[PDB]
């Protein structure tokens, strides 16, 4: 019930332990936080395809140890 | 054997009505699943293009496919005869140079049949599902049609303009000139009211006021609109009906 992510663009690496059922709005924002960065400024990827900050784990299927990639947004387009 | 039986000839009636509009000939694709209602209007610029389901008869058979071409005024003056609620059937047999329309009226009363003349339509008809696109688009009818009513009091032409993010409607003329920027937009609570935009390439494409104001007609009988188009093909205007579906196809300007 409690699977453990980790968040990681070219230089930084963090873990963060949401529940399966938290959706990753939480774990978006804390990630760019914890960047000095805005949400929108960056661009969520797991295993391919950009999350949404609505869908939880549980919709992608994200087993433990699981990587979501951080890449930084272009302005276009 | 073809036996395509509304419930009541208004409903039936309504959908020569609209044709009416555009084109003033029709013709029928007739289909085990449904009838397709093909039509080209007398410029060959606008296509129309209607799916009536099995769903929107009462009782409906097919055994073998069959092409109805029929003059829509002649159709209309036999469609005067029979009454509102009364029961309309088409019957057609396989390889038919005539059609029947069969106006009855409940209990088991009254039966009023009258024959039509089909013509022969050759031409092959090209609804374009065209495999890809440009630019896909979907908004409110509503909306759709008062911008196209607005513009069109400014010229005979609109300029459809798609960018990432940005969909812009324009209109420049002798009078004055005009333009709608609408914007990608989602809401939860209304969610009918909402604005989708994809791209995959900007297009930019000048269409005839009086084309669009046919197309916008779609909106009484659907709330939202696809618009798909293509720098290559004509553009695509769909409704969404209860009947089945409406498609337009439209020929941009030179
Ligand atoms: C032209 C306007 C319209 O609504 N239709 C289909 C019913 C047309 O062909
Ligand atoms: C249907 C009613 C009628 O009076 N007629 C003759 C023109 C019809 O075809
Ligand atoms: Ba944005
Ligand atoms: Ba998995
Ligand atoms: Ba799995
Ligand atoms: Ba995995
Ligand atoms: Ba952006
Ligand atoms: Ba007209
Ligand atoms: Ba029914
Ligand atoms: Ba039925
Ligand atoms: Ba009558
Ligand atoms: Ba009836
Ligand atoms: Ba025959
Ligand atoms: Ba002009
Ligand atoms: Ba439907």
């Amino acid at each position: 019930t409690h699977i453990n992510l980790k968040v990681s663009d070219g230089s930084s690496e963090i873990f963060f332990k949401i529940k399966k059922t938290t959706p990753l709005r939480r774990l978006m924002e804390a990630f760019a936080k914890r960047q000095g960065k805005e949400m929108d400024s960056l661009r969520f990827l797991y295993d391919g395809i950009r999350i949404q900050a609505d869908q939880t784990p549980e919709d992608l299927d994200m087993e433990d140890n699981d990587i979501i990639e951080a890449h930084r947004e272009q302005i276009g387009g | 054997m073809l036996e395509a039986k509304f419930e009541e000839a208004s409903l039936f009636k309504r959908i020569i009505d609209g044709f009416k509009d555009c084109v003033q000939l029709v013709n029928f694709q007739c289909k085990e699943d449904g009838i397709i209602a093909q039509a080209v209007d007398d410029s060959r610029v606008l296509l129309v293009s209607l799916e009536i389901g099995v769903e929107a008869f009462q009782e409906y058979r097919c055994d073998h496919p069959v092409t109805l071409g029929m003059d829509l005024t002649s159709l209309s003056k036999i469609l005067r005869c029979g009454n509102n609620t009364d029961t309309l059937t088409l019957i057609a047999d396989n390889t038919p140079d005539s059609i029947i329309l069969l106006f009855e009226d409940t209990k088991k009363d009254r039966i009023a049949e009258y024959s039509l003349k089909l013509m022969d339509i050759d031409a092959d008809f090209l609804g374009i599902e065209e495999l890809q696109y440009d630019s896909t688009l979907s908004l409110p009818s509503s909306e759709f049609s008062k911008i196209v009513r607005d513009l069109s009091q400014l010229s005979d032409s609109i300029n459809i303009m798609i960018t990432k993010e940005t969909i812009k409607f324009v209109a420049d003329g002798d009078i004055g000139s005009g333009s709608v920027i609408i914007k990608p937009f989602v809401d939860m609570e209304h969610p009918e009211t909402s604005i989708k935009l994809e791209m995959d390439q900007p297009v930019d494409l000048t269409f005839g006021a009086k084309y669009l104001l046919d197309i916008i007609k779609g909106s009484s009988l659907s709330d939202r609109v696809g618009i798909r188009l293509s720098s290559e093909a004509p553009a695509l205007f769909q409704f969404d009906l209860k009947s089945g579906f409406l498609q337009f196809f439209l020929a941009p300007k030179f």
